[PDB]
DNA sequence: GCTTTAAAAAGTAAGTT
DNA sequence: AACTTACTTTAAAGC
């Protein structure tokens, strides 16, 4: 089977759609977010950057929100608390719990040894590698659908998986290839 | 729209002085192309500025993608995904568009005032740096410019950081950077001045 | 496709000191 | 040069 006993990977960030279930005065909202950006004409949501969890905060009319920034899932759930609290205290009234789906994770990591990507552009297939543009292989994964990011000291970075089980699937996907050389 | 692409065709070929058999290249790249869709609606501009660059690699004759962005007027996102896009979109391999550093030391030689001597030795440092695995990840381009940089050096034909940094359109600290790796890891004895 | 956000990798770039 | 900052690559409502 493929030797993943080397390979590290870190949650570098994770990505929430959210839905509130109630309709936002986004004029109002601003208000909630001490130096919150909108301009609705470049943008349909306010861009609000919490402290606490350290995370940022895309808010739209409908109800629904992004978080991002967030390096654990429990960032988001206490993202999403502070801003419905505020959203209450400012007279929002919720039809049922935020409903939140975690959206794409951004994973850095390592796995285990160096490679010349020189000789994986020629021997890995479906990748890309452009140095004069970046200095890293693009790697596809089909299923789980998702992309790692290889480098030449063997740290990588995996980002479109929706979860850790995911991530790790697709760079045991990965491994299968280079270990073949 | 076949008549406007050879067209840009002629303004590339003619701004990057590009020879007939690449410029000939280009255009059979693109109505290779053509019989292929060629996009629902990607630029005519967008891949011929690709093909140029697909038919500079396929034959070896170096052109950095920063000389093809600006003489097309354009940058490097369509570019780059034209150029992507109609590479394995035909017949094209990573092989086959392997470009290496050694590739671009003749035109960069011929642009800094030649010597065969300094081109041979140039190209000595880049195929040992390449088996001491010293070059993965690194632009050609920053390699290219210490090895020459280097060589001219060696040779007794020193040309500066700063002219070899233009020519190969690159920084002078890249050029630092590059040159100071090869010197310390291939134990190069570079004579003063 | 685009607009806005965040994050890492490694290489290269640019402004100041 | 060193530092620092920064650019390359990889859901939301509606144009």
């Amino acid at each position: 089977m493929v030797d993943m006993s080397k390979v590290k990977l870190r949650i570098e960030n994770i990505v929430a759609s959210v839905d509130l279930f109630a309709q936002l005065d986004l004029e109002k909202v601003l208000d909630l977010c001490p130096n919150s950006k909108y301009n609705p004409e470049e943008f349909p949501g306010i861009i609000c950057h919490l402290d606490d969890p350290k995370v940022a905060l895309l808010i739209f009319s409908s109800g629904k929100l992004v978080v991002t920034g967030a390096k654990s899932v429990q960032d988001i759930e206490r993202a999403v608390a502070k801003l419905a609290q505020k959203l209450k205290s400012i007279g929002v009234k919720f039809k049922r719990a935020p409903q939140i789906d975690v959206q794409n994770m951004v994973f850095s990591g390592d796995i285990g040894r160096e490679f010349n990507l020189d000789v994986v552009a020629l021997t890995l297939p479906n990748c890309e590698y452009e140095p004069e543009q970046f200095p890293g292989v693009i790697y596809r994964v089909k299923e789980p659908k998702s992309v790692i990011l290889l480098f030449s000291s063997g740290k990588i970075v995996c980002s479109g998986a929706k979860s850790e089980a995911d991530a790790w699937e697709a760079v045991r996907k990965l491994l299968r290839e280079l270990d073949k050389y | 729209n076949l008549a406007f692409a050879l067209s840009e065709l002629d303004r590339i070929t003619a701004q990057l002085k590009l020879p007939r058999h690449v410029e000939e290249e280009a255009a059979r790249l693109y109505r290779e192309a053509v019989r292929k869709g060629l996009i629902r609606g990607r630029s005519i501009e967008s891949v011929m500025a690709a093909c140029v660059y697909a038919a500079c690699r396929l034959l070896k004759v170096p052109r950095t993608l920063d000389e093809i962005a600006d003489i097309a007027r354009v940058d490097k996102k369509e570019i780059g995904r034209s150029y992507r896009f109609i590479a394995r979109n035909l017949n094209l391999t990573p092989k086959k568009l392997f470009v290496k550093p050694t590739d671009y030391v003749n035109k960069f030689a011929d642009e800094l005032g030649l010597s065969e001597k300094v081109r041979r030795r140039a190209i000595e440092i880049l195929d040992e740096a390449y088996k001491r695995g010293l070059t993965s990840g690194k632009s050609p381009a920053g390699l290219v410019a210490a090895a020459l940089y280097i060589a001219s050096l060696l040779e007794g034909e020193k040309r500066t950081q700063r002219e070899v940094a233009e020519v190969a359109r690159v920084t002078e600290v890249t050029v630092r950077n590059r040159y100071k790796e090869l010197v310390e890891k291939l134990k190069i004895k570079v004579p003063i001045a």
